[PDB]
């Protein structure tokens, strides 16, 4: 059977906010919604389109499934991502431990399924990132939709 | 390219379960979907993700995927039963469709095929044109295959062949039209439309000497 | 307040490019992946073409690509299709549906199609309204004298025996259509070999969309 939880987390996100532990040298000057597409057995493709230096980076990535829901894995097993829903509505947290870039980052993600930045949700974004112990700045994303 | 496959009929009595299969390669790794569509109606979706039942859909339809083969169950069938079943799943960037189950829900007595074969009109011929008629009426249930032979030889173009229609007998009827040249309908020895219902054959031929 | 209906349907001939419209009610045509689905007469489904919600993900049958284009209007809340260079293949009942499995805020890699139209035929035929060539079937202790009406374009057609004479025995058959994209339909009556002895049979066609109607003295046809 698939996962009722991992279901919710299908469809378009917007990425809005974007906090981490370490300095992100490579940032996308826009990003296109992400989409997270449930699969038979469990795991997750994800797309997202990075515009960068004027250039459209197409990101596939594929969360396997674990034992624990909400924890999927990624990268061969490189990367952790948790995902956990918001207190807010139309709006979930991914928690990104690992390594990328031959690299341990620390990052957390916020989603929402509108565009509209909430003030509430950006909030509470804040407070976990701290609590988790990511304490560098929050980038709030440019949202575009095309190349 | 990736292709579904199912039997092309299924009966069964009222009350018996009815069960409607669906085979291909990566099945059971792959998602299914079935589809009814009632006789002269849209299809209407019964399950979808492999078990996962639409709601208004009664519980009497049941689905399951297998390995690679997937089957649409219906415990309780009853006559609102009988319909066109169609599985369908997603595979190299495109939909793929099953050709579909004809399920009857044996109501009536079997009937056997009375055919009637019919040779080009003189008058046809004479319009430099020529048509095979083939007549097939009084068979249930609705389902029957026809061939065509030139001397014993396959005939696979020219053919037309229509759904079989319910008649006032509540039985099934249809046709099958082969068409050809005026040359191609001489120079053969005979003409013969074969017709297959329920594993049995009623074979017709006809020659174009009187 | 039925959420899909389909638009553009009739005829059309080899060298045309309809332009089929899919209207919806209920939601936006931009929350879902839209798809195309095709059922020729006495034929079974297929599939033709999809949008994504994306709006530019879009893929087609490869029977239709290159052929065949598949867009919407959000603001209209318009799903299209347009047909071009059509063949004869391409003459069916076109529906359009909606992926319930490819919404916004539920993707799963599961194709399912919950909005069904109530479709919109297509007919694909460089001829005109044309009118039937009812050539006779000739008998050969009863008999089957049937009457082959062949080649009338215009879907619609009718059959009588002997003027309503004939009540019993009577059956007509439901029409096929050809390559030639003309309908051929038949009809017979299974008659007495007594009454094939003196009574005349004459088959009375009907085919109002042309404007025409053919009577065939059906006989033995001996030689
Ligand atoms: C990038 O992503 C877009 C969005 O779907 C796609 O159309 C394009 O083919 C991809 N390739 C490029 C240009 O990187
Ligand atoms: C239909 O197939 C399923 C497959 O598991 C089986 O459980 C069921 O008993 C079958 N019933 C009939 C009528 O064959």
């Amino acid at each position: 059977a698939l996962g009722k939880d991992t279901v919710a987390v299908s469809g378009k996100w917007y990425l809005k906010a974007m906090t981490a532990d370490q300095e992100v040298p490579e940032k996308p000057d826009s990003v296109t919604p992400m989409i997270l597409k449930a699969q038979k057995g469990g795991n997750l493709e994800a797309k997202i389109t990075m515009l960068t230096n004027g250039q459209c980076q197409n990101i596939t990535v594929v969360l396997h499934k674990t034992s624990e829901p909400g924890k999927y894995t990624a990268y061969e097993g490189q990367r952790v991502v948790f995902i956990q829903p918001s207190p807010v509505r139309d709006h979930y947290i991914l928690y990104c431990e690992g390594e990328l870039h031959g690299r341990q980052i620390r990052m957390a993600k916020l989603l929402g399924r509108d565009p509209e930045q909430s003030q509430e949700a950006l909030e509470d974004f804040r407070e976990f990132s701290r609590a988790k112990g990511l304490n560098q700045e929050i980038l709030e994303l440019a949202q575009s939709e095309t190349c | 390219s990736y292709e579904l496959t199912q039997p092309p009929s299924v009966s069964v009595s009222p009350g018996q379960t009815a069960n409607i299969t669906c085979s291909g390669d990566k099945l059971g790794d792959k998602f299914t979907s079935w589809y009814q569509q009632r006789p002269g109606q849209s299809p209407v979706l019964v399950i979808y993700q492999d078990i996962e039942r639409p709601s208004g859909i009664p519980e009497r339809f049941s689905g399951s995927n297998s390995g690679n083969t997937a089957t649409l169950t219906i415990s309780g069938t009853q006559a609102l039963d009988e319909a066109d079943y169609y599985c369908q799943a997603w595979d190299t960037s495109t939909v793929v469709f099953g050709g579909g189950t004809r399920l009857t829900v044996l109501g009536q007595p079997k009937a056997n095929p009375t055919v009637t074969l019919f040779p080009p009109s003189s008058e046809e011929l004479q319009a430099n044109k020529a048509t095979l008629v083939c007549l097939i009426s009084d068979f249930y249930p609705g389902a029957v295959t026809v061939a065509w032979k030139a001397d014993g030889s396959p005939v696979k173009a020219g053919v037309e062949t229509t759904k079989p229609s319910k008649q006032s007998n509540n039985k099934y009827a249809a046709s099958s039209y082969l068409s050809l040249t005026p040359e191609q309908w001489k120079s053969h020895r005979s003409y013969s439309c074969q017709v297959t219902h329920e594993g049995s054959t009623v074979e017709k031929t006809v020659a174009p000497t009187e | 307040q039925v959420q899909l209906v389909e638009s553009g349907g009739g005829v059309v001939q080899p060298g045309s490019s309809l332009r089929l419209s899919c209207a919806v009610s209920g939601f936006t045509v931009r929350s879902y992946g839209m798809h195309w689905v095709r059922q020729a007469p006495g034929k079974g489904l297929e599939w033709v073409a999809l949008i994504l919600f994306d709006g530019t993900t879009k893929h087609y049958a490869d029977s239709v690509k290159g052929r065949f284009t598949i867009s919407r209007d959000n603001s209209k809340d318009t799903l299209y299709l347009q047909m071009t260079s059509l063949g004869a293949e391409d003459t069916a009942m076109y529906y359009c549906v909606r992926d319930f499995n490819q919404f916004v805020k539920r993707f799963v890699d599961g194709p399912a199609f919950d909005l069904w139209g109530q479709g919109t035929r297509v007919t694909v035929s460089s001829a005109s309204t044309k009118g039937p060539s009812v050539f006779p079937l000739a008998p050969s202790g009863t008999a089957a004298l049937g009457c082959l009406v062949k080649d009338y374009f215009p879907e619609p057609v009718t059959v009588s025996w002997n003027s309503g004479a004939l009540t019993s025995g009577v059956h007509t058959f439901p029409a096929v259509l050809q390559s030639s994209g003309l309908y051929s339909l038949s009809s017979v009556v299974t008659v007495p070999s007594s009454s094939l002895g003196t009574q005349t049979y004459i088959c009375n066609v009907n085919h109002k969309p042309s404007n025409t109607k053919v009577d065939k003295k059906v006989e033995p046809k001996s030689c």
